[PDB]
């Protein structure tokens, strides 16, 4: 009836909450992502994410697929730049079965040569599907043009590695990035004893911490792209802060102060300062929003903009000017309070869904290692003062920039201007 | 637009049973 | 795994010749005689054999 | 705590009814958030040709302004507490819901009352709103999935109001007026067809007392006497083909007349539908998925996005599939997909029926996760069924259906029934309607 | 004893004279296609040669000299580990079919 | 044609297609007696028998 | 999809880092 | 598979054609062999009797039988041609099988320069033997009694079918039961259809199967023994030799070859 | 311009039949009896005709 953390001697923090829900979700979160990829194994993480049904040590691909389908389960491998989350959710009197299916695919894989070779083609399909939305390309180019190494690595395999990701790279990546110390097993709707039983039964296979990655450095590039789509997706960011600090909370509050996104369908973002500031000016279809991306060792605060090709030069300008206003103390406490309310609501509403709560617990366990109640998170959010937001804005303004743009970039202003 | 298009009226060709817009064709499907 | 109509090597030619053969939509009755010849030939083969039975 | 015990817990959906007709219905479990919205029963079904598209326009102008909240001030409030106000308008139901913290429940219901009762409908916003819809119509024109389902409804329920699109033809939206919208609001936004709903940290007593002192002004009478009645629709098995070779893929949708909301045959048929399942080229299951059609498609790379559907209106529905494949796959897929249906109508096996039951159970349970889906379920169920079906009852119905029941219901709905195919794009291998109807029966049987 | 009989049979079989290893004489059924496709590149590349050379001897209807014959002790079972895996997968599929 | 075809699903499929196959055999038998004009059946029949 | 008005653009501007996800019986998604 | 089934059909129809053609010249042997062979069909229960007059066209092999046999013998070889075309059609989809049995897709050579001349040589070499047959000793393969006007009043002292049918006649006269004889006649040829199923050796080629090779040559000797026995009249010791040869032939095709293949595979780690 | 051997319908069929058909090199003499059969059949088709005109 409550959350229960447990750090076994080999790390591997175990969390479980018996919510008595008709369905239970077991998710294993691993501190292994693109940032831990090196210059020679680029795309390995993407292949691993695409390899969630390959023949494991104790369960052939046919058995895994057929069993999970027969009990009616989903095996998601939700991945970030710094974490990969396996997840299976099914009815209460089934999880045991798929529990094994989750573990064999995460700690005892085989990576058979034929299966990997056949799966290599799926990398192109996934990249093409995921790159239809322009934001994917822009965000990947942003990380490439902002971080020198580590975080710069894309979540998707570069086209020059499609078909050349040998299974040996997969085995090395698993052995050096799936050790017990860097993983967290979370279970919603399952009792803690059985979770501990399966953990110490099999997940103890790979002890240790593993090959640590390298801290990402901030270059400040301007990776651009003239792809020809009418809308110009531009994004201008700067090194904000690492998550888990007062600076991170202040930047998160600043995001809602400027603008977080739509709240009323068929609205106008009247409260959002960025949208209204740009609205005076560009009288054309457009959208703007503050962008906060907090990572384990660094972070990025900036502005994302989608506007008409010709008008883009105004938007990226006008929106930026708005942030400049917040820099030299042009912010009222009422806006701070509204942003705090929006942020608290957004946090308490991400955890609404059971899967969202599972992701929250997984992130807390992987990064911090000690879950904290939403109430204390609200206290931390409230603890931010106006001067801290004003700073944060100063740090963003007087900091090395990083721009990424895609579209007809004829009138897109350059990072120097 | 997709909304603008519509099926032209076929009332000249329909069988007697399926001719009104309120009845259901399931009743007379077996007959036809 | 695949329709026998378009999988069997012998069925390939029959399907492509009489089942899924793209034919003009506005073909008049004057083209029906193309079949009428062939069918008629079979009768001439069918009858003509039986005449050869007792001859 | 096994599955059954968790199903029993299932916090209840206490339902009440104030005098004017509006029925409140809440579901409180623990959560500090809430999703409070009304579910006015209206849509393209209750719309004649002259005013087809009024409902979409009304939903567009709902949040723009009110008599109480002048203009964008309503948006200012909604964003002040961080609420995410939203609205969706199907062919039968149109709903407004606010996703907000439970503490701000008193304000949210007041906001809902203002939007759904005291709407300005101001002329200038109508003119500005006109451009948005027209552009939205082009966006939906590019929505290569949506136009196919619109074609399905147009070519299946011809003549009937169901064929009418939700947005409306791009000629009524250019000739509408405050008069036409005001009649729509007066004739449809009435208390009997309104389900105030909430889920989360919402005490049912709270919702009731708030409804009495905010929504009691809603009337139940209908102008002079005019009451928009129910016009039963007819399923005219037909075919529509919009051949456009420029489009890369070829969306095709085929459906037969499936049951209505009240018909229990939904429970077996869904299981049968779950047998065929769904697939996308990025699934990862590949040639190992238990669904035969999915395994074939992944093995031969036939489709990209085939998926079954069970669109079900009040008295009739559409039951079938929608597949997206290249130009030289349709002729094959119409062979396999139909070839699957007949198999279910002739040789359904309890081994796969158990799998279908499990998939249906997981779909029902997972869909009811989070406050907003719960509120959607409450608002939709009080209208379609008249009561929120508890998950225990769903479990009982799923337990009843077996191989014989699935075979019987598929034979009663699928076998020998004229389809309602609808193509788009480079559809040329798409077998002629004679061929499609030919596949609807198996000569072995 | 058995091994003597298997010696005699291997000598009298014939594929030793043609340079063919034991796993080269498999009748290719539906599973053996997948077995061959599953082979690593080096084994595939040696197998295609061995087969082509043997077909060359047979078209000339000659045999290799005694020295270049595949001995019983030098007959690697390269295909068998993949063949048994393919058979096991097929049997698993058949069991699931019931 | 071995243990593969023997299983609970195959037995159930047999049961499912037994009525159809059996009355297909009935179709074949009726067609055969009709085509051959088999007296040894047709004599026992009603009105048909009056042909002879 | 066509996006050519002020409204439909709203929500397209991402404000959080990209997160990709694929499954076994669910399609690939990004955020 | 399909090529093999089509080949079995070709064998059936070509043997029927040859029987009818041999009936055509209307010698004593022709008429009497026709009577015996058609009368064999009486063994079938119930409707076996009625087929005999239907095929006969009357109450005995007479005018109608000869005329209709001429007509069928004329038409059938074109059916043989059609089935042979389908045979080649089916063969092409997989390609020919080399003596080694293993797939030779890495060694295929074009047909026109190499095998056209090889089959030219083969056809000319066959014509050599055919011309020795026709030109030097034409009636070497055929009963001299055929050169006698057929008379339905005097059975010839020696009765046999042609040299290419005596082998089946041996099994016919082996089984005392008439219906058993006809069933054995059908089965002697139809047993080729069971051969693809009975193959249990992991090798598809008989080059590397010594024991099976000895079995195959024993089968060939069995067929030649059946032919010779069919030539001889049914007396001691030909009767028991015929029974033994029939049993041995069926036993080899059905049992010895599969058991030999199984012990074969056991002998080679598979 | 296209080679008539591999473009004309009848020539294409004949070409795939017995001109450029990929056949194994180690085909022994025993496969010749395939073609010989047809050859005899052709001769059997021929001579019988010349018998049939005086029978
Ligand atoms: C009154 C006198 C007879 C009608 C007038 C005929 C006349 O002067 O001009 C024919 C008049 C003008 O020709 P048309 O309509 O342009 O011909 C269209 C097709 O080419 C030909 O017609 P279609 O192919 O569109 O339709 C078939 C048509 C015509 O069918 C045929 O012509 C073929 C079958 C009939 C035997 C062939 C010799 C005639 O069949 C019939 O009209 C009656 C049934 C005939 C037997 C079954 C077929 O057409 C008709 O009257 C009907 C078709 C011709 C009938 C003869
Ligand atoms: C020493 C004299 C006794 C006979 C020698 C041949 C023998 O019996 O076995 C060796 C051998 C048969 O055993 P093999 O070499 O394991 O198989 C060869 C294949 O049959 C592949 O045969 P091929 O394509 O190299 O052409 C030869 C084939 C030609 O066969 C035919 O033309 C059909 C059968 C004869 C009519 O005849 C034979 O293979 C058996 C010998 C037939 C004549 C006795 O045949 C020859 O070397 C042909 C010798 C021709 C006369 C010189
Ligand atoms: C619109 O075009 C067409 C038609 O009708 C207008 C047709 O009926 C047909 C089909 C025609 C036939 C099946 C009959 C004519 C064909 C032949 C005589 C070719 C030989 C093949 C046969 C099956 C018939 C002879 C069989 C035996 C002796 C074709 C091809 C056609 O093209
Ligand atoms: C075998 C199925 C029955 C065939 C048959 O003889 O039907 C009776 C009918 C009519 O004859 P019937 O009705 O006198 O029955 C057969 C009687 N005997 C056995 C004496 C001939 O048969 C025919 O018309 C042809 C028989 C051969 C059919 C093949
Ligand atoms: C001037 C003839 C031309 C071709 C027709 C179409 C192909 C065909 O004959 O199919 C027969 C079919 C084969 O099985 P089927 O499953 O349809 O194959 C596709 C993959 N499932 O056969 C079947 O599906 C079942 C076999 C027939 C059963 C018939 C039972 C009733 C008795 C007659
Ligand atoms: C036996 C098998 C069937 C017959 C052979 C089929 C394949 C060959 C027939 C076609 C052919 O040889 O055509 C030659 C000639 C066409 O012109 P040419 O430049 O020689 O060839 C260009 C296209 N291949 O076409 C000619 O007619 C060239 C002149 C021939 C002599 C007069
Ligand atoms: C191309 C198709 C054919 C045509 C146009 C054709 C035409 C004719 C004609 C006009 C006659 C004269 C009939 C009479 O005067 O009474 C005839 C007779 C005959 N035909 Fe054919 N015939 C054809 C096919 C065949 C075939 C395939 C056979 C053999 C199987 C055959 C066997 C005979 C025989 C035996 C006679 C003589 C008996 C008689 O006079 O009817 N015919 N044919
Ligand atoms: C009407 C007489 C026949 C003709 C004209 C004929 C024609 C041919 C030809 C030309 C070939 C290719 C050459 C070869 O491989 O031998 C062939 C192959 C073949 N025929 Fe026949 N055939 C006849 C009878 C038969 C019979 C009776 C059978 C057995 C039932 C048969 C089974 C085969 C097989 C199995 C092959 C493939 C041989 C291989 O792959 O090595 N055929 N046929
Ligand atoms: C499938 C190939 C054929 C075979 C194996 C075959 C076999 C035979 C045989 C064994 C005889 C008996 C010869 C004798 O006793 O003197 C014969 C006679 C005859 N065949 Fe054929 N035949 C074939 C094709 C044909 C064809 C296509 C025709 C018609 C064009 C034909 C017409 C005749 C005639 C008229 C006779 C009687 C003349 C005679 O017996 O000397 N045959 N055939």
């Amino acid at each position: 009836q409550d959350l229960e953390f447990t750090r076994l001697p080999n790390g591997l923090v175990i969390a479980s909450l018996e919510n008595y829900a008709p369905a239970s979700r077991i998710g294993l979160f691993i501190k292994a992502g693109s940032r831990y990829e090196d210059s020679n194994n680029l795309g390995t993480s993407h292949l691993l994410r695409l390899a969630s049904s390959l023949t494991t040590k104790g369960a052939s691909s046919f058995k895994i697929t057929r069993g999970i389908e027969a009990v009616g389960g989903k095996l998601s491998v939700t991945s970030t730049r710094e974490s990969m989350a396996y997840t299976v959710e099914c009815l209460r009197d089934d999880i045991e079965i798929l529990m094994e299916f989750l573990l064999n695919v995460t700690a005892a894989p085989e990576f058979r040569r034929w299966e990997v070779a056949a799966l290599q083609s799926q990398l192109r399909i996934d990249k093409a599907v995921a790159f239809q939305n322009p934001q994917a390309q822009v965000l990947e180019n942003l990380h490439a043009a902002a971080y020198r190494n580590a975080l710069a690595n894309s979540l998707y395999c570069p086209d020059y590695r499609i078909g050349k990701v040998t299974p040996d790279q997969l085995h090395y990546y698993v052995q050096n990035h799936f050790t017990s110390a860097r993983m967290a097993l979370i279970g919603l709707g399952v009792s803690h004893p059985v979770l501990k039983q399966v953990a110490e039964r099999f997940l103890n296979m790979r002890g240790g911490l593993g090959l640590s990655g390298a801290k990402a450095k901030y270059r400040g590039g301007e990776i651009r792209d003239q792809n020809g789509d009418s809308l110009v997706h531009a994004a201008l960011v700067a090194e904000s802060a690492a998550t888990g600090s007062a600076e991170a909370n202040a930047f998160s509050v600043l995001q809602h102060v400027l603008g977080a996104g739509p709240h009323v369908k068929r609205g106008s973002n009247a409260t959002s300062s960025l949208y209204q500031a740009v609205a005076k000016g560009v009288h054309q279809p457009f959208d703007v929003s503050a962008f906060n991306a907090s990572y384990s060792d660094s972070g990025l605060f900036g502005i994302y903009t989608i506007s008409q090709a010709a008008s883009a030069g105004d938007v990226i300008k006008s929106a930026y000017d708005q942030v400049k206003t917040i820099a030299q103390g042009n912010l009222s406490n009422t806006d701070v309070q509204a942003a705090k309310n929006k942020l608290k609501a957004g946090y308490l509403m991400s955890v609404e869904s059971s899967e969202g709560f599972l992701d929250e617990v997984g992130s807390q366990a992987l990064v911090a290692g000690s879950y904290v109640q939403p109430s204390t998170v609200l206290q931390q959010i409230d603890s931010v003062a106006d001067a801290d937001v004003i700073n944060a804005a100063k740090k963003f303004v007087s900091g090395r920039k990083s721009m990424a743009a895609s579209g007809n970039l004829g009138h897109t202003p350059f990072v120097d201007e | 637009s997709h909304t603008d298009i519509r099926v032209p009226d076929f009332s000249d060709y329909r069988r007697a049973e399926v001719l009104d817009s309120t009845k259901s064709s399931k009743e007379s499907s077996d007959a036809r | 795994m695949t329709n026998i109509r378009k999988s069997h090597p012998l069925m390939k030619i029959i399907n492509n010749a009489f089942i899924d053969l793209p034919a003009p939509s506005n073909i008049s009755s004057w083209w029906n005689f193309g079949s009428l010849l062939g069918i008629c030939l079979i009768l001439q083969i069918l009858t003509g054999l039986f005449l050869a039975m007792h001859y | 705590a096994t599955y059954a015990q968790a199903l029993q817990s299932v916090p209840e959906t206490q339902v009440s009814q104030l005098d004017n007709g509006l029925r409140v219905a809440s579901e409180q479990s623990s959560q500090p958030t809430c999703t409070v919205g009304v579910w006015i029963d209206a849509g393209s079904r209750y719309e004649n040709e002259k005013n087809n598209g009024a409902g979409y326009f009304v939903e567009h102008l709902a949040f723009k302004g009110t008599k109480n909240r002048p203009g964008s001030a309503l948006e200012k409030e909604v964003e002040s507490m961080g609420a995410h106000l939203n609205a969706y308008s199907t062919r039968e139901h149109t709903a407004y819901y606010i996703k907000a913290l439970s503490k701000d429940l008193p304000k949210a219901v007041e906001l809902l009352a203002d939007i759904v009762q005291n709407c300005s409908l101001e002329d200038s916003q109508i003119e500005k709103e006109r451009d948005v819809i027209l552009q939205e119509l082009q966006e939906n024109d590019s929505s290569m999935r949506d136009v196919v389902f619109d074609y399905l409804h147009a070519t299946a329920f011809q003549g009937t109001p169901l064929a009418q699109s939700v947005e409306g033809p791009s000629e009524n939206v250019r000739k509408l007026s405050r008069a036409d919208l005001t009649e729509y609001v007066s004739q449809h936004y009435k208390a009997p067809r309104m389900v105030l709903a909430a889920a989360g940290g919402v005490e049912h007593r709270q919702l009731l007392d708030l409804a009495q002192k905010h929504f009691s002004s809603l009337s139940g009478t209908y102008v002079e006497d005019a009451v928009p009645a129910f016009t039963p629709c007819r399923f005219t098995g037909s075919e529509i083909r919009h051949r456009d070779d420029a489009l890369p893929l070829a969306h095709v949708a085929i459906a037969v007349e499936g049951p209505g909301w009240a018909n229990p045959d939904n429970v077996p048929l869904q299981v049968a539908n779950a047998i065929i399942g769904h697939y996308d080229s990025t699934y990862g299951g590949g040639t190992h998925m238990s669904s035969t059609l999915a395994s074939v498609a992944a093995t031969r790379k036939l489709c990209q996005s085939f998926q079954t559907f069970n669109i079900c209106y009040a008295e009739t529905g559409l039951l079938g599939a929608h597949f997206v494949c290249d130009n030289m796959s349709i002729d094959d897929m119409m062979f396999f997909l139909q070839g699957q249906w007949m198999r279910l109508c002739t040789s359904a096996t309890e081994s796969e029926v158990v799998r279908g039951k499990n998939i249906l159970r997981n779909a029902l349970v997972s869909h009811l996760d989070g406050t907003t889906p719960v509120c959607e379920d409450i608002g939709r169920s009080l209208l379609t069924y008249g009561r929120r079906i508890p998950l225990a009852e769903w479990e009982s119905r799923i337990a009843e259906v077996d191989a014989s029941v699935v075979r019987e219901v598929c034979s009663k709905y699928f076998y020998d029934q004229c389809p309602a195919v609808a193509g788009l794009g480079p559809i040329e291998q798409l077998p002629d309607y004679n061929r499609i109807r030919s596949g609807m029966f198996w000569l072995r049987f | 004893w058995l091994e003597g009989i298997r010696k005699w049979y291997y000598n009298a079989a014939g594929f030793n004279k043609l340079g063919l290893m034991r796993d080269d004489t498999i009748y290719e059924d539906d599973d053996v296609k997948e077995a061959i496709r599953r082979l690593p590149e080096n084994l595939y590349n040696d197998r295609v040669f061995r087969i082509k050379r043997a077909l060359d001897l047979t078209m000339r209807q000659q045999i290799l000299p005694k020295e270049q014959w595949t001995k019983y002790e030098e007959d690697k079972f390269y295909l068998e580990p993949y063949l048994k895996e393919v058979i096991r997968e097929r049997k698993e599929r058949e069991e699931w079919a019931k | 044609m071995l243990s593969r075809f023997l299983g609970p699903r195959y037995r159930e499929l047999a049961r499912n297609w037994i009525p159809t196959a059996s009355m297909w055999g009935a179709v074949g038998a009726v067609g055969l007696v009709w085509a051959t004009d088999w007296r040894l059946i047709l004599d026992w029949v009603p009105y048909i028998n009056g042909k002879f | 999809r066509s996006f050519l008005c002020r409204e439909s653009l709203s929500g397209q501007a991402a404000g959080r880092p990209l997160v990709a996800s694929v499954g076994l019986n669910v399609p690939a998604s990004v955020r | 598979l399909e090529t093999w089934n089509i080949g079995v059909v070709l064998l059936f129809t070509v043997m029927a054609t040859a029987f009818m053609g041999y009936v055509l010249p209307w010698g004593q042997m022709s008429f009497w062999g026709a009577t015996v062979i058609t009368n064999l069909l009486s063994a079938i229960p119930y409707i076996g009797t009625d087929l005999v007059e239907w095929i006969w066209g009357g109450f005995s092999v007479d005018k109608a039988t000869l005329t209709r046999f001429f007509a069928f013998h004329f038409i059938l070889p074109f059916i043989i041609t059609a089935l042979a075309a389908v045979h080649l059609l089916f063969l092409h989809e997989t390609g020919s099988n080399n003596p080694t049995g293993i797939s030779s897709d890495m060694d295929k050579i074009p047909f026109h320069p190499y095998y056209t001349i090889k089959d030219i040589l083969g056809a000319l070499f066959m014509m050599l033997i055919l011309l020795i047959l026709v030109l030097f000793s034409p009636d070497l393969l055929g009963d001299p009694d055929n050169y006698t006007p057929a008379n339905p009043l005097n059975t010839p002292p020696h009765i046999k079918p042609e040299w290419y049918f005596l082998f089946a006649y041996a099994i016919l006269r082996s089984i005392p039961n008439k219906l058993g004889g006809v069933l054995a006649l059908v089965a002697s040829i139809l047993i080729l259809i069971l051969m693809p199923m009975l193959h249990t050796s992991k090798q598809r080629s008989m080059m590397f199967r010594p024991l099976s090779q000895c079995l195959f040559w024993m089968l060939v000797a069995d067929l030649i023994t059946l032919t010779w026995i069919g030539g001889q009249p049914v007396e001691h010791p030909f009767i028991i030799i015929g029974q033994l040869a029939s049993i041995l032939y069926f036993l080899i095709i059905l049992v010895l070859m599969p058991i030999t293949s199984i012990i074969e595979n056991n002998l080679l780690k598979w």
